[PDB]
């Protein structure tokens, strides 16, 4: 006969040899260095905009490259494509599923893709003009749900799913390219390092894990949260990321020192986080909880610096514009706003 | 080459896997926490002077300034 | 609340499922879509308590209104000094916007009844702070410069509205 139990121990052994080789590293905190740098002033972003159009909880949304459109899936089965700067409505695709979890802009401009409970990532093309009936390809191939999807460029884009996979398709042929295992839980969120060449996910077994695009292998898997890591977010130099987790904490991880540098959380803050995202500088870490509020981190010193929303229980997603202008909020009313 | 692969696996060959990543892993060779926040601070502090949503934006500049 | 059930994901998962457990427990799709925004104004409109601008005399009283207050009720406390230019307007509108936002505690203290003289000088007044489940959620500091200087009730509102300081629809 064969064995396993004691498969289970070395695999343990090793984690503990890897705690300890990090425990080895771990001279200090962030805020410890940051003790004597200047809290930033009170954040209060106000609405510039209001995008009124969808009929249903907005699900999920993502900038165009040039920080003006803008890309926002809904519980409508609607996919919009926004003019930010005049509220105009640019396209309106006509989904086949109301759970949609995720939509992407391709940096482009030409492409556009989302996912949900279909196990199925649709690319529309924008360009050709397939508003109406058309849609390009359909990524069929994940026995789970499509939690997040990014594109590297027109025919690569990169998709994370509940069957507890992640997987780089040639939108072209259609085709699985590589297939990124690991994890032992459903992947939730990634997130594509700026130079594409790298990417983070999180996922359902508390683990944040680097793969190479390029090579299809995990380069290192990181550890803190006790709960599910729901949203991940690359940091802008690319030797970091933030992370978003069932344990109401927000953790900051290096690369390089292959462990956490900073943990973001507070007593009175009791619910999940599902959503991150940097403001261009990476000095403010925007955190988006279960419960619908947003709150606004100092990444350096790890305190609030503010709240999005007033905390009006009406934040169900958001995301920052490349060139750090404005943050934009989708809501379970339907709308979505433009904050500056 | 790209690494194409199905999931049908038994849970020996995935904890197999696994401790083969994690060995991968232990060969990692690490950074001081303390170089690698001295770089973050100081790549955020030379930064955010300039960052929109932390200064603010003077109304001019501003792409979504009240339309007109 | 632990595991997340309502954003990302995790939200579509348990709205798919609760719709199941309401169709045979695209038209049941769309009253669905109905009725998830519905089940949220409901939970989000609490009791109108109030109506008027309440007046606190001591730093004592402003320490204990936002203390013991529901964590939900949203209090917008007017930090001000007769005779300094806007608070006079700022106080008619706030009469008006409480009489109009019921479930909105609003009050209204001399810079001077602070137990904070200095900190609130003229060129910081009126300064206008907004809390909400114990904790500070604005603070307006100058808010008469907001707007005209003939300024009304509708404008302190759309102001409130664009930072996400009200209630109700
Ligand atoms: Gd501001
Ligand atoms: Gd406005
Ligand atoms: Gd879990
Ligand atoms: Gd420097
Ligand atoms: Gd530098
Ligand atoms: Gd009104």
């Amino acid at each position: 006969m064969s064995e396993l139990d004691q498969l289970r121990q070395e695999a343990e052994q090793l984690k503990n040899q890897i705690r300890d080789a990090r425990k080895a590293c771990a001279d200090a905190t962030l805020s410890q260095i940051t003790n004597n740098i200047d809290p930033v002033g009170r954040i209060q972003m106000r609405t510039r905009r209001t995008l009124r159009g969808h009929l249903a909880k907005i699900y999920a949304m993502h900038w165009g490259t040039d920080s003006r459109l803008l890309l926002s899936a809904s519980q409508d089965g609607k996919l919009i494509i926004w003019d930010s700067y005049t509220t105009n409505k640019v396209h309106a695709i006509p989904l086949r599923s109301s759970w949609v979890m995720t939509c992407a802009y391709a940096p482009s401009g030409n492409y556009v893709a989302c996912g949900g409970l279909d196990n199925i990532c649709s690319i529309y093309n924008l360009k050709t003009r397939e508003g109406n009936v058309r849609v390009s390809r359909e990524l069929a191939g994940h026995t789970g749900y499509l939690s997040c999807c990014r594109f590297l460029d027109d025919n690569q884009i990169v998709t994370s799913s509940g069957d507890t996979t992640c997987a780089l398709w040639d939108i072209e042929t259609g085709q699985q390219t590589t297939t990124f295992t690991g994890h032992t839980g459903d992947v939730m969120s990634l997130s594509l390092a700026p130079d594409t060449r790298l990417f983070v996910s999180g996922a359902c077994d508390a683990s944040a894990k680097l793969w190479d695009v390029r090579e299809g292998m995990c380069r290192q898997t990181f550890t803190g949260h006790e709960s599910d890591i729901n949203a991940i977010c690359f940091f802008p130099n690319g030797n970091a990321f933030a992370t978003g987790s069932d344990d109401a904490t927000c953790r900051l991880f290096d690369l390089r020192a292959d462990q956490e540098l900073m943990t973001y959380s507070h007593d009175n803050i009791i619910c999940g986080i599902t959503s991150v995202s940097f403001s261009k500088s990476g000095r403010l870490l925007l955190a988006g909880y279960d419960d619908f509020n947003c709150n606004v981190w100092d990444a350096l010193k790890a305190d609030r610096a503010g709240v999005l929303a007033g905390h009006d229980n009406r934040v169900s997603c958001l995301g920052v514009t490349d060139d750090g202008m404005a943050v934009a909020t989708g809501s379970w009313d339907s709308f979505l706003k433009i904050w500056n | 080459m790209p690494v194409i692969n199905i999931e049908d696996l038994t849970e020996k060959d995935k904890l197999k896997m696994e401790v083969d990543q994690l060995k991968k892993e232990v060969t990692l060779e690490r950074m001081l926490v303390s170089k690698c926040c001295e770089e973050f601070r100081d790549y955020v502090e030379e930064r955010s002077g300039e960052d929109p949503l932390v200064k603010g934006i003077p109304e001019d500049k501003n792409p979504f300034k009240e339309l007109k | 609340e632990g595991q997340a059930t309502h954003t990302g994901p995790k939200g579509v998962i348990n709205d798919w499922r609760k719709f199941k457990l309401e169709s045979e427990d695209e038209g049941c799709l769309r009253k669905y879509r109905r009725q998830c925004m519905q089940d949220m104004h409901q939970k989000l409109s609490f009791g109108p308590r109030y109506g008027f601008v309440y007046e606190l005399e001591t730093g004592e009283q402003f320490l204990e209104t936002i203390e013991k207050e529901q964590k939900v009720t949203t209090i917008v406390v007017n930090i001000y000094e007769d005779g300094v230019r806007g608070c006079d307007a700022l106080n008619s509108s706030l009469e008006c916007l409480a009489a109009e936002y019921p479930m909105v505690k609003f009050c209204k203290i001399r810079a001077s009844n602070t137990g904070a003289g200095d900190r609130f000088s003229s060129d910081v007044l009126p300064t206008l702070l907004v809390y909400k489940g114990g904790e500070l959620i604005s603070n307006f500091i100058s808010v008469a410069e907001q707007f005209a200087e003939d300024f009304f009730a509708a404008d302190v509102e759309s102001f409130l509205n664009e930072y996400g300081l009200l209630p109700e629809r």
